[PDB]
DNA sequence: GCTTGACAAAAGTGTTAAATTGTGCTATACT
């Protein structure tokens, strides 16, 4: 085992000296911001109090060195300096963690990367996105398999930049500023325009949790009255969708490639069989059984 | 663990495979599951009855008719292509992977079958008591 | 009846001094009004009552060309301090039209829009009896109206 | 560019750390308690990390995009986008 | 029943309540009255029990008195707590954002032992938050509830765990105190490798005493025989280095270490619970630490009886931590006491040290006392503590169960993640104390529960249940409240066992519960106590489910939870088929107006109700009107009485939000048809008659609160004003002078509520902007526009306005000149997408609403209101919902006997006076004695007419519905009836969100989620998996770059859509650039290399 | 494994896994299970170098072991390892970091001075590249489209 | 920390309309005399971004500051003329 | 189509007073 570390340093050009720090980097300020909330009260990152202990202790150390001081005092400073740089990088990894008011440990540099709330899982492997919405879902029994009911208010906001252009093309609005207000106030002219842009322009529907890829499918949006989402009754199996009040997210593919992938790859009617057993999924169930039986 | 496994090529051409049981010992009676084992595969070698006539050639899809046809000739096993024996340098090959459960046809060359496998396995996990 | 205006109140969610019913529970009562109008065009009714008592639809003074067909209906119960001054606008139409918000109409802050039910008919059913071979069909329909 | 090939790691040496740094922050100070402006030589110092406003130095003698990439001879702040405040690092020299 | 104004609701109960339900808000008021120890609690503990009642406040004050330094030269003594009248009224506090509190006063006596002088001074501790009549607190204006916590009572508990290796038996005992280090058998302070014998000598007992006391214990001798410690002081040294490693000891420190750790009262806290637990079961006494080890050795040996060497005999047996005899339940008074104790101890520190550096004879009770830590404990307890919660009120029931909730989480208890499923499971001792059927569905299951109906809390913190003691097969009127310990002592007869004449056992044998608890069947001979009634185990909400006994515990739990989820309707109709509790749950909730003296009504206004008592006194009650509740429901009240009316004490003068005529109404009675209908009601969906819209039967109001303040800014003062820098006079059209929306106005999304302005500069306007200024002559204004507008997707009428100004005296935190709150309200018609449900756990969204014209309609032409799908019913074990659907029809249409000549066989067991009820009469079927299947059928035939003498439903509860679409009948008879369905607080208006562009996060440029921020949807790890399985690379890239993190790309894509150009190529996600920066800050050198040229720079 | 050899462990593991799911009534085609089982057998323990460049007890990829072991003109045994331990062995260091035990991974990566080629799809997700699967594969994304001269004529 | 908006973040609809406004001005200016447009640009610093004093613009065209002040007033009443201004109205803010 | 001189506002510039900020110190004895 000990060889694995000693060997690693030979092949790489890394000087093992790197494991001891003469200098500590300082992260840019906007990544550890200090800002005033609405009302003026201030909030800042824990990183700054952590950086503050380090620099405070380093500066005291310089002071004691220059006066001359018994090793007891000086060595005590170096021990404190060592612990403060530990808390900065990894807090609580050794000893009790540095805490703030209420005794809650401060978040270290390591706390950024790690965990479900760290950079990787929170901000990297997933993230929040533009051109999306959600609502509660209701049954679509009159829908064709490739279609979905989309609340017209929801559709309007999702497609807002599209219609803004369209109603400037048609002369409804003279400039983009007027187009934007026309959509916000929901002046009646926009609706006819919305149906234009939304035509044959697909959208992805997702219900959490997403177990298999069939948990996301593309449909053909249909403007619908009301604030709910009309879901075709044959896709409930794949989404595992209960109408007990489940909600679903809508995503608007933008680029030509994204729309192509929606129509071809993810379209509802092209995904019927489960891609596990090959058995049919969209096959009738419940009511539809007893009706045909 | 499986996310980087995607179909990289049509055929690695290996003759290697795995032996599927395809029932046995009757009548004197399909194996309870040939649907998740023998079906959707592709034959590694020709399936030959005594003495015999080669009822199905290597590379056949092995649908429902093929199992009936084979069963008549009295073949109690078949050697099949699998991703376990696939020799592809990167990823796996379509022929070894076999039919796409979604399309019902030979898997497409872009398919990422690791993720699909991961999900196909984990999804029912909720139903596992 | 489309909208209503009450002097004291600027909106639906307050009370009135001395009145037992809040303005919203009074609007509910006024829903049960069954009126009829030659129309056309909107016409305002008027109601004013003072001192104790009980207000009812009879206390509504209709303009010329309209009538209230169930004056027996309870609106609000007033006490010594209770005073109720309210005008009501009767329009003409069919079906059920949800209250038209005065931001969509041209109304000012005072007007209280109300849901309007124009449905003379109350409850309706039917049944049939054939006319054995040669059977025909004769249907009876049971029609009831609100008066 | 959006297409890179390799992405590598290694131990950062003190010299690597010093080369990244746009200055050594010498004070445990964030912002002034009255003006709420970044304190010089502290964390957030505009001399090292960058300008709070686009093409605006701390004191303001050079306020304009006309001269980008010049440093104010008074406050020592560089005239450029405040975005660099997101990209720039300091260092501490330990005793 | 027994309530003066109680409406007439007929019951099928075949038993008689021997005991009225206790006041079910009591658990909160008693705990608090003990803490403050008002005379109401004084009389209680004087007229029974101990003769020296000590209030919680005095109790913690006894612990402090006196304060004496090591010298004992000065002593600071406390005594005699006092409260003044409450500062402001509850209504005033909720308005002004203050906390409802009485100032507390204390007498502080400081004595100088050298000079013998006394200084007596009255001291002000602080404003001590009080408890409302309703059992709540007002903390900074918001009504809050303190939930009672479940904890392990102090005591000695033994556990037998089989060896993971040898399989041999082991104990394994533990002793948990109020405070101080805990010991386990001597493994102490989490220090292993400690023999139990080495410490027994540490007290100074010589080995022969071990051989004398150990006696029959073989491992007791072998442990001392194996132990190498020679001498009592040498063993203290082996204990000293393990307990205090790093410190060389001293004979003064070696001895006092053990003495100070436990025996000393300061460091080790004897608990009244712990003191009582072990004193009977066997501060800390040396006598007690010996009996511990003695109990243990006599456990592993297998003997059931231990007679102490000088003590009294008790059973030697294992203890169960989940048995309620060992589990409290720290109530609100105690949760406050503990937080006060902490505040005082922190002050004692400053009182002790203060004495030293203060010039002597210049010290007074005040100079030593600094009250900062005492009030901080209270203020910091109500805020930030998990046991102090914002009261849950969308309906009286939700509020009533929030109080009475007991949870095992919080400080002083286990964390939600660590505790296993053994604590979540229902114990046999929960019977009649904690309702098993009610808990959360989330991963709080079993950690949170509601106190039962007749359960009552003990002064020591153990729950008691009422019982009626039986003697010689005769059940007396004696009602004795027993704890879990004394319940294991006896045999509890089943609540319903046949009663005999004047009363006695009729049935040959008796249903009984043993101490297992293990059920058994024995004759009337051996019983002691019997149950007070069915539904002792049940909670209030659970007791409100008609036909509870027919529904699986799964759907029942959902049913209870969802009743507290309903929302008050404008009309508030009461349930046609109810249970017992509806009456008494509404009055005890406090959301209904009850009269406290018999008399007559002088006035009835919507605003207030006055009653002239027979006493000559005059009581008046102001009515809550359209009051916004915590979560936005409506608290509106209405008077149910008329001027002349006579009234009696405890009657109901006015209805609350969810009540009608005194009983809880959480929903409406609707005409239900259980046929599947054209694929519309499917997979739990529901369809509705448009009637429920036109007639506002499911309508409910809602009120939102909007807030803005004008503060002092470094660049000036913020000013509320009507002048906005750039607007049309149209937007301002609804603003008054000061710039706040006018009352009664209609407001859409984005409309201005309160105009505000803040200074700005130096501006440096863009040249293109400065040119238009010259052309159109609009001076660039001195200040930015920061103004209050209505959130996206909201609307309503402006109800009321509240303004707090610094110019006006008012009050405000430093820097805030003016505060204005605007209250917007809206009527919400029942809408497709809203969630409805019944009491049985049956829930679903509204999937469609049809014109009353085309709906299944009865032969009368009477349309059905709801069509429920047939398929969801059978598999869910909720069939109680079908029963009440039948009864609902019965209660609506009336019925008759069944007589003459005689009463039929089924009615014999027996409906009494129930033989006839008119149309629309309301029914009550108490849970565990309700109507019975036989009695339903007999009633199912009854009674015509619609109007004409024809009958609309058969003895099967079915009818022939005509399709309102084609006009032809439906081929088969369909079940119809009336069901009680509630409107639930999940609404489409609130749950519909959409975003194209919006705010982005500061550190990461990602859109920020939540409706408040106008946020976007999270595309998660699992969603990306699905995207990858599809093989859509361009879709996946898009979502993760130009739709979230790409700062240049997201503005470009917008530029492209608006110009109809092609969507551009994506850039680098900002989050990744951040990751590199965060790794650099760890001294990780991360370089992005191309094929070459080596290092690329992110910039 | 040691008894019946690498290909037999696979047959076993598929049967065993497939038995649990069969008990509960779930239908999974064996190939999905095989894809996962294939990833547990992909490495071998290095007993001797001998002139490598490899270290005893280390787990190295079978293909990478075979090629460099040739070295023109170093023995190992088949290795079974669980899915978690297997994924940590992946050559992508930022893929391993995002998975689990982030601090352990980053510290070993910085010492070994590890270079990530960014071949895998999770790596490309993190940096915003086009995953090398489906439509992101080179052969598809480099498709060139033009109308036939026959089509342009008809206009 | 993740509930904090970024107030300096670029808003796409404004940057695009600002791009569109920058287009309409370039057009409206083309309806002015070469020197009339040239004076407005330098006066407000359209091209450079640095505004100029009347004396400075007089230095490029070889006139007094007062002459430039005059030419400024005229072209501004020409710009205020409705046919030119009608299109820029919706850009008020 | 443009320039001149009188002129006041506006903008800098240096000079001074006020305020703000930093540091030293406090001697019964106290560990
Ligand atoms: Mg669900
Ligand atoms: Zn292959
Ligand atoms: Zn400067």
């Amino acid at each position: 085992k000990r060889l694995k570390v000693v060997a690693a340093f030979q092949q790489s050009g890394n000087s093992p000296m790197g494991m001891v720090l003469d200098a500590v980097p300082v992260i840019p300020p906007e990544l550890r911001p200090m800002v005033q909330l609405d009302g003026g009260r201030f909030a800042t990152s824990d990183l700054n109090d952590l950086y503050r202990r380090v620099i405070n202790r380093n500066n005291r150390l310089k002071r004691l060195i220059d006066l001359g001081a018994p090793e007891i005092i000086v060595n005590n400073e170096k021990r404190m300096l060592q612990e403060s740089v530990d808390a900065l990088f990894d807090n609580g990894r050794r000893g009790r963690p540095v805490t703030g008011p209420g005794n809650r440990p401060l978040k270290s540099l390591s706390d950024l990367l790690k965990g479900k709330q760290g950079r990787f899982r929170q901000n990297l492997l997933g993230k929040r996105v533009d051109y999306s919405g959600r609502s509660v879902i209701v049954v679509g029994p009159q829908l064709k398999l490739h279609q979905c009911g989309l609340p017209k208010l929801m559709a309007l906001e999702l497609f807002k930049p599209f219609v803004m252009k369209r109603l400037v093309d048609l002369n409804h609005a003279q400039n983009i500023k007027s187009a934007k207000r026309m959509v916000e106030r929901q002046r009646p002219q926009v609706w006819d325009v919305l149906e234009e842009v939304i035509a044959e322009h697909p959208v992805l529907l997702n219900r959490a949790p997403t177990l298999h890829r069939l948990g996301i499918q593309a449909f053909e949006p249909q403007l619908v009255e009301g604030k709910a989402i009309q879901l075709h009754p044959l896709v409930c199996e794949a989404f595992n969708a209960d109408f007990d009040g489940d909600q679903m997210a809508v995503h608007l593919p933008l680029s030509a490639e994204a729309q192509a992938e929606a129509r071809i790859l993810m379209l509802s009617s092209n995904n019927i069989l489960s891609p596990a057993s090959g058995k049919p999924l969209a096959m009738p169930r419940l009511d539809m059984v007893t009706g045909l039986y | 663990v499986s996310q980087d496994v995607i179909v990289r090529e049509h055929d690695c051409e290996t003759e290697r495979g795995i032996n599927v049981t395809l029932a046995e010992r009757g009548p004197d009676i399909r194996d309870a599951h040939v649907e998740t084992s023998a079906f959707a595969r592709t034959l590694a070698t020709d399936a030959v009855d005594a003495n015999g006539n080669v009822i199905i050639e290597r590379g056949h899809d092995l649908g429902d008719p093929a199992i009936d046809a084979l069963l008549a000739a009295g073949i109690t096993t078949v050697k099949v292509r699998s991703v376990l024996t696939c020799t592809s340098a990167t990823g796996v090959c379509a022929m070894c992977y076999g039919r796409s459960m979604a399309t019902g046809k030979l898997v497409d060359i872009g398919e990422a079958v690791g993720i699909v496998a991961a999900q196909s396995i984990g999804e029912p996990g909720t139903q596992l008591t | 009846v489309t909208s209503i205006r009450i002097d004291g109140v600027l909106h639906e969610f307050t009370t009135v001094p001395g009145v037992k019913e809040d303005v919203t529970d009074i609007i509910l009562n006024l829903k049960g009004l069954v009126v009829s109008s030659d129309d056309d065009e909107p016409v305002t009714m008027y109601l004013r009552k003072q001192g104790p008592g009980v207000v009812t639809a009879g206390d509504i003074v209709p303009p010329a060309g309209v009538t209230v067909h169930n004056p027996d209906m309870h609106i609000a119960t007033l006490n010594d301090k209770g005073k109720l001054e309210v005008e009501l606008v009767v329009e003409r139409g069919r079906g059920y039209v949800p209250a038209v918000q005065n931001k969509a109409s041209g109304a000012e802050i005072g007007r209280i829009p109300v849901d309007s039910i124009y449905s003379p008919v109350l409850k309706v059913t039917y049944k049939v009896e054939a006319t054995q071979r040669t059977d025909f069909d004769k249907l009876i329909i049971d029609v009831e109206t609100k008066n | 560019v959006n297409f890179f090939d390799e992405l590598r790691i290694g131990l950062a040496t003190a010299d690597d750390i010093r080369n990244w740094s746009y200055g050594e922050v010498k004070k445990p100070e964030t912002i002034n308690y009255r003006t709420l402006k970044p304190e010089k030589d502290g964390l957030f110092c505009e001399k090292i990390f960058g300008p709070t406003r686009d093409w605006e130095c701390y004191c303001g003698k050079y306020k304009r995009v006309r001269f980008k990439g010049i440093i104010c001879e008074r406050c020592g702040v560089e005239v450029t986008r405040a975005k660099v405040r997101r990209e720039r690092m300091g260092h501490i020299e330990l005793a | 029943n027994s309530v003066p104004g109680a409406p007439n609701r007929v019951s099928f109960a075949k038993l008689r309540e021997p005991l009225e339900v206790p006041g079910l808000l009591d658990v909160q008021t008693d705990s608090f009255e003990w803490l403050v120890g008002s005379d109401r609690w004084r009389q209680a503990a004087i007229d029974r029990g101990e003769e020296n009642p000590v209030g919680g406040l005095e109790e913690v004050l006894a612990e402090l008195s006196p304060i004496e330094d090591f010298s004992g030269s000065m002593s600071l003594s406390f005594s005699d707590p006092r409260f003044d009248e409450v500062k402001a009224s509850v209504d005033e506090c909720k308005d002004k954002d203050m906390t409802y509190a009485a100032p507390l006063f204390v007498t502080a006596e400081f004595i100088n032992n050298n000079t013998g002088e006394i200084k007596s001074q009255t001291v002000f501790m602080g404003d001590f938050p009080m408890m409302t009549e309703k059992g709540t607190f007002i903390i900074n204006g918001t009504e809050r509830v303190v939930v009672s916590q479940l904890v392990r009572s102090p005591g000695v508990y033994f556990d037998e765990t089989i060896d993971k290796s040898t399989e041999k038996t082991l104990h394994s005992v533990k002793v948990i105190p109020g405070r101080g280090a805990w010991l386990e058998f001597v493994r102490i302070d989490r220090k292993r490798r400690q023999p139990v014998t080495v410490l027994l000598k540490a007290l100074g007992w010589t080995n022969e005493q071990i051989v004398e006391r150990f006696g029959f214990s073989e491992i007791m001798m072998g442990t001392l025989e194996k132990d190498t410690t020679s001498g009592t002081d040498e063993a203290l040294l082996d204990i000293y280095r393990k307990l205090r490693p790093g410190e060389p000891p001293t004979k003064e420190s070696a001895q006092t270490l053990l003495e100070n750790l436990f025996f000393k009262e300061k460091r080790y806290d004897l608990a009244r619970v712990g003191r009582y637990k072990v004193n009977k079961k066997l501060t800390l006494t040396e006598e007690d630490v010996v009996a511990t080890i003695e109990y243990l050795v006599r456990l592993h040996e297998g003997q059931t009886s231990m007679t102490v060497p000088g003590g009294v005999e008790v059973p030697v047996e294992v203890d169960d931590i989940d048995h309620f005899g060992n589990r409290r339940l720290r109530t609100v008074g105690e949760l406050i006491q503990n937080q006060i104790r902490v505040g005082l101890s922190r002050m004692e520190r400053v009182v002790r040290e203060r004495m030293t550096t203060q010039d002597v004879e210049a010290i007074t009770p005040q100079t030593l006392i600094n009250i900062r830590p005492v009030v901080a404990a209270i203020k910091e307890f109500f805020g930030t503590s998990q046991l102090s919660q914002f009261m849950d009120q969308n309906n009286p029931l939700s509020g009533l169960t929030h109080k009475r909730r007991l949870s095992a989480l919080g400080p002083g208890g286990l964390s939600r993640e660590r505790a296993g499923l053994e604590v979540r499971d229902v114990h046999p001792s929960h019977y009649g104390r904690m309702c098993p059927i009610e808990t959360p569905e989330g991963p709080n299951i079993g950690l949170i529960g509601s106190l039962s109906v007749y359960a009552r809390v003990n002064p020591f913190g153990f729950i008691e249940t009422p019982y009626r003691k039986v003697e010689n097969g005769v059940v007396t009127d004696q009602i004795d409240y027993l704890t879990a310990d004394e319940e294991d002592r006896h045999v509890v007869a089943q609540a319903n066992s046949p009663t005999d004449e004047n009363g006695r056992f009729t049935e040959d044998r008796v249903m009984v519960r043993k101490k297992g608890g293990e059920v058994e069947f024995v004759s009337a001979d051996q019983v002691d106590y019997m149950d007070v009634s069915p539904r002792q185990m049940v909670s209030v909400a659970t007791a409100m489910i008609p036909f509870l006994e027919h529904d699986d515990a799964n759907r029942a739990l959902m049913g209870a939870n969802m009743q507290r989820q309903a929302v008050p309707l404008v009309r508030s109709e009461a349930p046609l088929v109810g249970t017992g509790m509806e009456l008494r749950a509404a009055i005890d909730a406090g959301d209904v107006v009850v009269a406290d003296k018999t008399g007559v009504i002088e006035e009835v206004s919507a605003d207030y109700i006055t009653v002239m008592a027979d006493d000559g006194t005059r009581q008046s009650y102001r009515l809550r009107k359209f009051a916004r509740s915590n979560h936005g429901t409506c608290a509106n009240q209405r008077p149910i009485v008329d001027a002349g009316q006579r009234v009696e004490a405890g009657q109901v003068i006015a209805d609350g939000p969810c009540t009608q005529n005194g009983e809880m109404a959480l929903g409406k009675n609707l005409l239900v048809a259980i046929m599947p209908w054209e694929g519309h009601n499917y997979e739990d969906a529901i369809i509705l008659s448009n009637r429920l819209v036109e007639e506002d039967v499911l309508t409910s109001i809602h009120i939102e609160e909007h807030e803005i303040d004008a503060r002092d800014t470094k660049l000036g003062a913020e000013e509320i004003t009507r002048d906005i820098p750039n607007v049309s006079d149209e937007v301002l059209a609804d603003l008054d002078e000061r710039g706040i929306v006018r009352i009664g106005a209609e407001v859409r999304d984005g409309d201005i509520l309160v105009g505000k302005v803040t200074p700005k500069g130096e501006t440096e306007l863009t040249p293109e902007e400065r040119l238009l200024r010259a052309i159109f002559g609009e001076k660039a204004r001195e200040v930015r526009d920061t103004s209050l507008k209505v959130p996206h997707g909201e609307s309503g009428k402006v109800i009321g306005i509240r303004v707090f100004s610094r110019e006006d005296d008012d009050e405000l935190p430093a820097g805030v000149n003016e505060l204005v709150r605007v209250y917007v309200a809206q009527k919400r018609k029942i809408s497709d997408g809203d969630k409805l449900a019944g009491r049985h756990g049956n829930k679903g969204v509204i999937g469609k609403i049809l014109p009353v014209e085309d709906m299944p309609f009865l032969p009368d032409g009477t349309p059905v209101d709801i069509i429920l799908n047939t398929h969801g019913v059978p598999r869910r074990m909720n069939i109680g919902q079908i029963l009440e659907t039948h009864l609902g029809w019965v209660a609506k249409a009336g019925w008759n006997i069944d007589v003459a000549a005689g009463v039929p066989d089924w009615a014999s067991k027996l409906p009494e006076e129930l033989y006839s009820a008119p149309a629309d009469s309301t029914v009550a079927t108490p849970v565990f004695d309700g109507a019975q299947e036989g009695e339903l059928a007999g009633l199912l035939g009854s009674t015509l007419p619609n109007r004409d003498g024809e009958v609309m439903v058969d003895a099967d509860g079915k009818s022939t519905l005509f399709d309102g679409r084609s006009g032809e009948p439906f081929p088969y008879p369909v079940t119809v009836g009336y069901m009680y369905i509630l409107k639930l607080h999940h609404l489409v208006d609130d749950k519909i969100h959409a975003r194209s562009t919006g705010p982005y996060s500061m550190i990461t440029q990602q859109p920020l989620g939540g409706k408040a921020q106008f946020g976007g949807q999270r595309f998660g790890e699992m969603e990306c998996w699905a995207m990858q399985a599809y093989g859509a690379a361009y879709t996946l890239q898009e979502l993760l770059t130009i739709k979230s993190d790409d700062t240049v790309g997201r503005v470009k894509v917008y530029e492209a859509i608006v110009k109809g150009e092609n969507i551009p190529e994506p850039g680098i996600p900002e989050s990744f650039k951040v990751l590199l920066k965060e790794l650099q800050s760890l001294c990780l050198n991360v370089e992005v290399l191309s094929s070459d040229g080596a290092a690329i720079e992110m910039r | 494994l040691r008894v019946q050899g690498p290909r037999e462990v696979q047959i076993h593991l598929v049967k065993e896994v497939q038995e649990v799911y069969r008990a509960q009534g779930v239908s999974i085609h064996d190939k999905h299970i095989e894809v996962i089982v294939r990833q547990m057998l992909r490495r071998v323990t290095i007993i001797d170098s001998g002139s490598t460049e490899f270290l005893p007890g280390s787990l190295t990829e079978r293909a990478e072991f075979e090629a460099e072991n040739r070295r023109v003109v170093a023995a190992g045994r088949p290795v079974l390892m669980g899915i978690t331990k297997a994924s940590l062995a992946t050559d992508s260091w930022l893929s391993a970091a995002s998975f689990q035990e982030t601090t352990r991974v980053l510290t070993d990566a910085a010492i070994n001075c590890r270079s990530d080629k960014l071949n895998g799809l999770k790596e490309n997700v993190i940096i915003g590249k086009l995953i090398p699967a489906g439509t992101g594969i080179s052969r598809y994304r480099n498709i060139q489209v033009q109308p036939t001269e026959e089509a342009r004529a008809a206009a | 920390g993740d509930f904090i908006e970024d107030s300096e973040a670029v808003v796409a609809v404004d940057a695009v309309s600002f791009t569109l406004l920058q287009d309409q001005l370039q057009s409206v200016l083309e309806t002015l005399s070469e020197r009339e447009a040239g004076v407005v640009r330098l006066r407000f610093g359209l091209t450079d971004g640095q505004p100029r004093t009347l004396d400075e613009i007089g230095q490029v065209y070889g006139v007094t500051r007062e002459r430039i002040r005059q030419i400024e007033s005229k072209t501004m009443s020409k710009l205020r003329h409705p046919s030119r201004s009608q299109v820029l109205r919706d850009y008020l803010d």
